């Protein structure tokens, strides 16, 4: 869905989605915002 | 797995 806008979804070639998040600096595979 | 470090973008 819609991120917090710190994170963006790039896809891997190993076949998995990771966020890079620029505010946090850190990675997370999937949507936070999905989460509730 | 552990996502790889935001510093840069796997290419696999």
């Amino acid at each position: 869905g819609p991120l917090p806008d710190g994170w963006e979804q790039a896809m891997t070639q190993d076949g998995e989605i990771y966020y890079i998040n620029h505010k946090n600096k850190t990675t997370s595979w999937l949507d936070p915002r999905l989460d509730p | 797995s552990p996502p790889p470090p935001y510093s840069r973008y796997p290419m696999d």
